[PDB]
């Protein structure tokens, strides 16, 4: 919900659904990400490991 | 900072009724088994009339059979007399499992006093409703040939 | 240094270059034969010239994606 | 193991006369040690991307500011790296302390708060009941975190802690006695204390995934050269009076182990075939006897020996374990033959061996 896809719309915009995004700003909390091609067509997320600490999350 | 004996009065032991009560006298195990119940408090100290809140006033459940042991906090009333209640339906986090027989210690320790007690005074019985260690060996089960 | 060498050649001031033997006689010392014999008291500018590779190490080895390595 | 060199904080440098006989013992053992005010500027636990101290010494209550480059996340990020931390507290945490150990999973009291007892304080606390007199009878029983000798009463003055039941790792090297509750000393409750029963552990410690070990220990107090060479009596009318505290071998023992020191567990080479072979054949046919062996070392005073190990359990498991049984030692490598399980497919071998004051495996 940053990247201006088009000329004259919101910043976070959708091309193929034509609607705004809803969650604009959030962090994955086991994916860390890993890859992601240049015109955000394929996605490539790496699942953490588990907490050292053994910490709740991750 | 001086120190006086803790001192009771009257351990009154009253089950609930869902309201017969019994009383013993401090160095006295209570007699007979209670089914649920509240118990009645008078803590004073000795060699002058004088109510002192203590600094702990618990009430300890011990599970013989399973070892776990549950604290809970008493309370003062306006009337200067601590009250413990066992509701028998509330508390379901704080008694997960069920035990026939329970040991009711009773502790009273204060920075200022000189007998920090720990006798229990009865049973009680309530009705409410690991990795370490190698586990078990899985064996297959073979297929059998026609 | 020895075991990284990469070409390592020789020259001589103007256009001219040189064979570098190489050989045993220990760091594997490299024999140069002058173009023109020197008796002594002459002068001869040689411009020594050898490249080393592999031979810089990233100290900080886990740069983030914004950092100089 | 790890590196000798140590770092150790001090909150001031008056600390290591009054700590004398345990830092000693520390130095014993090889141990460079390098003592640093809590307070200096030009602390620097990581540079460049590398850890310059091994293992970390926290002897410094009452501090808010570690300095330049010791900071909750970085000591979080040096755990992580392999690191072994050690702590202490008395009465003066502070908030750098108890978040690094809300991190771990052990929850710290509140700044004000030491542990309390009237049942069992002894005749040298002179003032409020707080010298907590911590028995042999309640302790983690283990032969490596806590030693292999007997002890006497372990004197304790300090803050108690509560472990996070959501922790598997935490393991409570301590407990404190039925009658400790670990409130402020002077003042009424009127709500539920923090770790009011057996749970106020007093020498918590953890163990990581990645098997760093960490003792966040409740008192600092505890290793002070006065209790060391102190006499030990409960205020209990006619306890036994111990001539010698028993406080020295409990706070080396756990020293040795926090030092991956008194116990390690190393795999060596593992291998797989076929019985009547010699290399590791690829794609084993269904129903066909398989034998796995596999070395294990102990680390005895960095010797390296061969592992006892009496309990040590194969799987062989595709998504659950199709089969589970017991390795047998047979000149120092841990050997079973068992029949391929008829189901096809690809599986593990998965030898876990998961043991209280041991390294995983
Ligand atoms: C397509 O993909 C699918 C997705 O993966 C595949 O489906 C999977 O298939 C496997 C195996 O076929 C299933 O596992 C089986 O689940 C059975 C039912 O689930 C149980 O769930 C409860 C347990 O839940 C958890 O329990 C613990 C808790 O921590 C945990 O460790 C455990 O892993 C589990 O998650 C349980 O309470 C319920 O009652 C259910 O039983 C279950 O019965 C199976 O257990 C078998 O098998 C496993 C390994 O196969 C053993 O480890 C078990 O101990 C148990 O072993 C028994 O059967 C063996 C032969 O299979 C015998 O050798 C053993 O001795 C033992 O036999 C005893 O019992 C027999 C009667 O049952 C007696 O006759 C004997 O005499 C013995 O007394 C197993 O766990 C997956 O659940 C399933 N996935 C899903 C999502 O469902 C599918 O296979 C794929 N397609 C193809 C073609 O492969």
């Amino acid at each position: 919900g940053q990247v201006y896809t088009e000329a004259k719309r919101p910043p976070g915009f959708d091309r193929v659904r034509n609607a705004e995004i809803g969650n604009k700003d959030f962090e994955l909390d086991v994916l860390e990400e890993a890859y992601t091609t240049e015109h955000w067509l394929v996605r490539i997320y790496k699942v953490k490991d588990l907490d050292n600490r053994g910490l709740s999350r991750t | 900072k001086i120190s006086t004996e803790v001192g009771i009065t009257n351990v009154d032991l009253s089950t609930v009724d869902k309201p017969k009560t019994t009383r013993v006298t401090y160095p006295a195990k209570a007699k007979g088994t209670f089914i649920a119940f509240a118990l009645f408090f008078q803590l004073v100290d000795v060699n002058t009339g004088a109510e002192l809140t203590p600094h702990q006033t618990f009430v300890r459940l011990h599970n013989q059979k399973t070892g776990q042991e549950v604290v809970f906090v008493a309370e003062p009333d306006n009337k200067n007399v601590y009250k413990f209640e066992l509701d028998t339906s509330e508390r379901k986090i704080e008694f997960d499992s069920a035990s026939g027989t329970y040991t009711l210690y009773l502790i009273i320790g204060d920075a200022t006093l000189k007998n920090p007690i720990l006798w229990n005074v009865a049973d009680v019985v309530i009705k409410f409703p690991n990795l370490f260690t190698p586990k078990q060996e899985i064996q297959h089960l073979f297929r059998e040939p026609e | 240094l020895e075991a990284r060498l990469a070409h390592l050649g020789v020259q001589v001031k103007g256009e001219d270059e040189e064979e570098n033997n190489l050989e045993v006689r220990s760091g594997r010392f490299f024999t140069v034969k002058l173009p023109v014999a020197l008796d002594p008291g002459a002068k001869i500018s040689v411009i020594v010239e050898t490249v080393y590779t592999h031979v810089l190490h990233p100290y900080p080895t886990q740069i983030t994606q914004s950092e100089k390595q | 193991a790890s590196g000798p060199r140590t770092l150790v904080l001090l909150d001031n440098l008056n600390v290591r006369e009054t700590h004398s006989l345990f830092f000693r013992s520390l130095k014993d053992r090889g141990f460079e040690l390098t003592f640093k005010t809590a307070d200096d500027p030009s602390l620097s636990l990581i540079k460049y991307g590398e850890f310059l101290y091994d293992n970390l010494i926290i002897f410094s209550p009452s501090v808010e500011d570690f300095g330049g480059n010791i900071n909750v996340e970085t000591i979080s990020a040096f755990i992580d790296g392999g690191g072994s931390v050690l702590v202490a507290a008395s009465s003066d945490i502070g908030d750098p302390l108890r978040e690094l150990g809300s991190e771990c999973g052990i929850e710290f009291d509140e700044e004000k708060t030491a542990v309390i007892d009237h049942h069992n304080y002894d005749i040298s606390d002179l003032g409020q009941h707080t010298l907590i007199v911590a028995d042999t009878e309640n302790l983690l029983k283990a032969p490596t975190i806590v030693g292999k000798s007997s002890l006497n009463p372990i004197l304790f003055r300090g803050v108690g802690m509560v472990a996070d039941p959501d922790n598997p790792l935490v393991l409570d090297i301590l407990t404190g006695s039925s009658t400790s509750y670990s409130f402020f000393p002077d003042k009424p409750i009127t709500q539920y204390p923090h770790a009011v029963g057996k749970n106020t552990l007093l020498i918590a410690g953890l163990q990581a995934r990645n098997n760093a070990r960490v003792i966040f220990s409740g008192s600092l107090d505890f290793f002070s050269d006065s209790f060391f060479n102190s006499a030990v009596q409960k205020a209990a009318p006619g306890s036994q009076r111990y001539s010698q505290t028993g406080n020295y071998e409990l706070a080396v023992a756990l020293s040795r182990w926090v030092f991956k020191e008194e116990g390690v567990l190393r795999v060596g080479p593992v291998s797989h075939h076929r019985v009547g072979e010699t290399a590791p054949p690829n794609a084993y046919t269904v129903t066909d006897l398989v034998e796995y062996s596999i070395v294990i070392q102990q680390l005895s005073n960095g010797k390296w020996v061969p592992f006892d190990g009496d309990d040590i359990q194969l799987e062989f498991v595709r998504i659950d374990p199709f089969v589970r049984t017991f390795l047998k030692k047979k000149g120092g490598k841990y050997s079973v033959q068992f029949k391929l399980p008829d189901v096809y497919g690809v599986f593990q071998f998965k030898v876990d061996y998961n043991r209280l004051g041991y390294t995983h495996l």
